[PDB]
RNA sequence: UGGCUCUGCCAACGCUACGGCUUGGCGGGCUUAGGUGGUCACGGUUCUGUCCUGCUUCGGCGAACACGUUACACGGUUCGGCAAAACGUCGAUUACUGAAAAUGGAAAGGCGGGGCCGACUU
RNA sequence: AUGCCCAUCACCU
RNA sequence: GGGGCAGGCUGGG
């Protein structure tokens, strides 16, 4: 349900949040673009749960494929490093774990 | 300015100019599928154009053919904007040459020479010299009966620039008897042609108080049979000269009114036509019992404008009595 | 349903004074909230083009990202936070259009 | 000479554009007024005004009415945007004048959207 | 051909437009940046026009070489600062014609 | 899908450099490069996730717009950012998520 | 345009790959034309009232309420004086120049008032 | 369709 | 008889 993967993908949000401000403005498009990922990876979430064709679950799960892409690409972006290998691995983790209840419920859906 | 005006067709082609051009084309016509199709790539048409002018490949491309009946049927078939704006580019250096020339007394198609400064000339011309009498002329097919041909020999008196000339030719090739009513080109055009009369008005036969509006030419006299000659005169002329018939004219006392304009205008009052009026009365009848009672507003407001000139208190009193509604 | 948006734009009269509160060190946030909040107009103004329920649980959908960032830009932290009242007495308002929009998906729904 | 064609030469896109050209001469000035703080929503309003020209070329060019009531989805939240604009925007941006003469402009174009989707739908 | 020669004939569309539009400034930044996503996204339309050959997606192409001359027009237009002098509209428009040519050349060939 | 990604995250580790150099005048076409360079990225993954080709196509236009933003900084942007050499290489990685996207496209086709 | 992929400083949400980053202050740098509508230059037939059948220079103009057809007095439609100049126009696409007026080019003069100068009013 | 004055809406000098 | 004005009725619009 919206309301679960939301909730979990919050806690996505409250660790990457804090750590795409951080990434400097010189990969400022970058951080902009994650941040943008991430907040607002939530509305593609509430739009999946909010409707239903299952294709807005599956751009959930797309937007949740490229926060995962960002912290992979955020980490070593450049000498300005924008996001600690180890900031991916946490954040991969929470993603990971809406990423579960995403898959959860495209499973559910399907 | 020196006579000549041997190089307009740099002037009219000058991007300043075609610009000017362009922007009294799409005036008002900036919702007009000419404007339009051509606003797209506006710069970019007017330097095909200036590239198609200053060349001289310039055609004027067919006039849409269109007509209003109005039992007074004109063929005013349409311009292209192109062909509007290359007649918008000739008329604002090839006018003011034109138009510089037409005598003061010519109130037609003029920056600040209007119907109105007509009808006012008339009544003030009408005043001073305190004319007993007038003649009031009018050209039969005024611009279906333009030469075409004597005109351009007025329109070469004075253009003398070998491709202004024949930029005014494709705007209005010297092969004909018909100027195209409803062109840039041809109210000038028409104006010039017409100005041949003002010529014969007041260099020949020294009428120094006329007024020509287009078409109708009103001449105060003072022994009537002076205009019936001055009239004589200016038949003769315009039919042997310009092949411009008379359809109407008569030397009427300053009594039977001067109908110029749509006006008649004594050395007292000028009251427009009855027709303006009619028309107005049953416009404003129509639009009360049709419920368009806001839009008649704006016609009103409008015809409020067409008749401040004209001694239309009293008119717009019994206007405001039959219905109401704020004229003035 | 036009009262969604003459209710909705009572959300956006109190969430944008403190959505453009949201500090450039919260820009991203903000730009989003705000194309969440002023945006969400074009939600419902879609949904109402169309009575298409679609657009109808696209505007329900930006009304509960709105909720998101509102309960987002309560622990934004510092003094940039959306104060806690505001979460509340803007959900209140978003709640308001929440119902709205549940009229409206259900009067559409139940045709 | 011809005017140079665009293709898909639709009368209604380019009478919408060159309307809401005006719409955009009058709200762009009072959209670049909106202040500084308000640039968020000064470019959300600029990308709803400047942004609806493209709502409608695309209307007039994909000739599909989809596209045209997108266009007047875009309207009506650019007459929002006049809204917010004028209430909930802090300072003022749009004067009540300036809602009031921006909602006519607007409202010509909305005006010939109508008439622009009408002949499509029939 | 077609999507090439487009693309190639519309770069110099960009060549010319992106100085332009890069100079809009900051205040006319939503415009530039409106503008710039126009201009460098017309090629994403042509782009598109040529992976479909849909007639639809060179129309959409057509639109965006539209929305593009409105940005022309826009940015002659703006009187804060300024963006594009008439004659850089001028100069465009032709550069924009050209590629307006091949679109419609384009758009035949398919029709 | 994951190969397009990993292949394209080359381009991108080797195009945002670039996008990265491009100098502060040319922000908003870095701003614009860089969304369609770490924009693509998105434009693959939705076709991976909505596996249709209307979204494989769109990746395929991302490429090719990606590849006409290497032109675009490669010139058109006046301090031409892009050098001819890193245009070609980046064409190279481009081409190799293209070469993918092509597979791609022709395997749900 | 709350911007800078922009710095310096300082601070601390923070994040730190421990370099910084971020971020916050704080400085410096970069950042009159127009629009809409009209306005003047729709009829056809019988009917019901109502009136004219005026005028004419024979072209036509009218009057049946705009009704004092008129705000019955004026616009700047003002009033004189001038008309040198400039403008206009004819002279003239002339003389002249030059093979050619060829996208040179007058003028004296003649004719205007459109112009000028006052008065009074605007 | 061209002109002509108005009327309005706009917008800065 | 003709004609002008305002209403009948029919088109234009």
């Amino acid at each position: 349900d919206q309301m679960l993967i939301v909730e979990r993908y919050e806690r996505v949000i409250s660790y990457l949040y804090p750590i795409a401000q951080s990434i400097p403005r010189k990969h400022g498009v970058a951080r902009e673009m994650f941040l943008k990922c991430l907040l607002g990876q939530v509305e593609l979430f509430i739009v999946a749960g909010k409707s239903n064709q299952v294709s807005k679950l599956y751009a959930a799960d797309a937007g949740l494929a490229m926060l995962r892409f960002w912290l992979r690409f955020l980490a070593g972006i450049q000498k300005p490093h924008a996001m600690t290998p180890h900031q991916v691995e946490t954040a991969q983790v929470l993603i990971a774990e809406v990423g579960r209840i995403l898959g959860s419920w495209i499973a559910r859906v399907n | 300015m020196g006579k000549r005006h041997r190089n307009l067709i740099d002037q009219i082609t000058t991007w300043e100019n075609l610009l000017d051009a362009y922007r009294k084309t799409s005036h008002g016509k900036r919702r007009t599928w000419g404007y339009l199709e051509f606003k797209e790539y506006d710069l970019a048409n007017l330097l095909a154009l200036q590239a198609e002018l200053k060349a001289g490949n310039y055609e004027r491309g067919p006039y849409r053919e269109f007509l209003v009946y109005e039992p007074k049927p004109r063929l005013i078939s349409a311009l292209e904007f192109k062909d509007r704006l290359v007649q918008h580019a000739l008329c604002n250096i090839v006018a003011p040459i034109f138009e510089a020339g037409l005598l003061p007394y010519t109130y037609a198609c003029r920056p600040d020479k209007g119907t109105h400064a007509g009808v006012c000339h008339v009544q003030a011309e009408l005043r001073r010299t305190r004319a007993t009498h007038f003649l009031k002329s009018d050209f039969s097919k005024f611009f279906p009966s333009i030469d075409r041909a004597a005109l351009y020999a007025m329109i070469d008196k004075k253009i003398h620039c070998a491709a202004t000339r024949r930029l005014l030719r494709v705007v209005l090739p010297d092969e004909g008897v018909g100027i195209p009513i409803g062109s840039l080109t041809s109210q000038l055009f028409a104006n010039v042609y017409g100005g041949a009369v003002d010529r014969l008005l007041h260099d020949e036969l020294k009428q120094r108080h006329w007024a020509r509006y287009m078409d109708d030419i009103v001449v105060l006299g003072d022994d009537p049979e002076e205009l019936r000659a001055v009239f004589y005169r200016l038949r003769d002329f315009a039919s042997e000269r310009l092949g411009l018939k008379i359809s109407h004219w008569q030397v009427a006392p300053v009594s039977r009114g001067i109908n110029f304009l749509g006006y008649r205008i004594w050395p007292t009052h000028k009251l427009l036509r009855k027709s303006s009026v009619k028309r107005a009365k049953r416009k404003v009848a129509n639009f009360i019992k049709h419920g368009e009672d806001e839009s008649l507003q704006r016609f009103l407001a409008s015809w409020s404008g067409h008749a401040q000139w004209a001694d239309t208190h009293n008119l717009f009193t019994w206007m405001e009595e039959q219905y109401g509604i704020a004229c003035h």
